């Protein structure tokens, strides 16, 4: 990405020259990816604001 | 001919990656012929560049 | 490219790095500049009335 840019749409990826849908598929991975913070984590992994 | 000047007066930053580029040209005609833009119902002679 | 308001003249364009615009008219028809990177509810449009 250009610096000072938002990725807010949100579509389902694709790896190019091959189309997909749905919400999984082959050579097609969720772009998005959450953050299970707990407090069990360690250094590293503590979110920081 | 003449010379340009043109000057700043509205310079607040978006943030927006802009690909496309459309103007209204805001053309109304007869409240009695609903035209909605379908052929004619312009009633002007304007331009633009 | 002259873009004369009797027909009906509005055609998308590319925002190539830039734009310039001007209009002679005796009166004031022109009112919208709408910008986006392709005019949907999905991405964000920027709209000038």
């Amino acid at each position: 990405l250009k610096p000072f840019e938002r990725d807010i749409s949100t579509e389902i990826y694709q790896a190019g020259s091959t189309p997909c849908n749905g919400v999984k598929g082959f050579n097609c991975y969720f772009p998005l990816q959450s953050y299970g913070f707990q407090p069990t984590y360690g250094v590293g992994y503590q979110p920081y604001r | 001919q003449g010379f340009s000047a043109l000057e700043p007066l509205v310079d607040l930053p978006i943030g927006i990656n802009i690909t496309r580029f459309q103007t209204l040209l805001a053309l109304h005609r007869s409240y009695l012929t609903p035209g909605d833009s379908s052929s004619g119902w312009t009633a002007g002679a304007a331009a633009y560049y | 490219t002259w873009f004369h308001a009797k027909r009906f003249a509005n055609p998308v364009l590319p925002f190539n790095d830039g734009v310039y615009f001007a209009s002679t008219e005796k009166s004031n028809i022109i009112r919208g500049w709408i910008f986006g990177t392709t005019l949907d509810s999905k991405t964000q449009s920027l709209l000038i009335v």
